[PDB]
């Protein structure tokens, strides 16, 4: 849930 | 077909519970987190705005997330804004996760 979108 | 009541959205079987919307004209942002339960980092954390509209039983969804929400058969980009009747379905990236509009009466 933390993590940084993908492109 | 029941004037008062409350719209929310009906994710698939097996998936969260319901995420119903505020009545009250508040914005609702959807994306990926706990209320969903999507973990596809292709999905924004911030993926949409919802404002809900009870009298006409409407939704409208705003894309804030980069890659593509479709609501209805309309998909979005960012900026750009769709609605939802009872019944579309909101899918909240790349043609996954769908959202299904419903209507709980009070009575």
């Amino acid at each position: 849930y933390d993590e940084s979108t993908d492109e | 077909l029941g004037s008062r009541g409350r719209l929310w959205l009906q994710s698939p079987t097996g998936g969260p519970p319901p995420i119903f919307l505020p009545s009250d004209g508040q914005a609702l942002v959807l994306g990926r987190g706990p209320l969903t339960q999507v973990t596809d980092r292709k999905c924004s954390r911030n993926q949409v705005e919802l404002i809900a509209d009870p009298e006409s039983r409407t939704v409208a969804v705003k894309q804030l997330g980069v890659n593509p929400s479709t609501v209805g058969v309309h998909e979005l980009k960012p900026g750009l804004s769709g609605s939802l009747s009872l019944g579309d379905v909101l899918y909240l990236v790349n043609g996954l996760y769908p959202l299904t509009l419903r209507w709980e009466e009070l009575s």
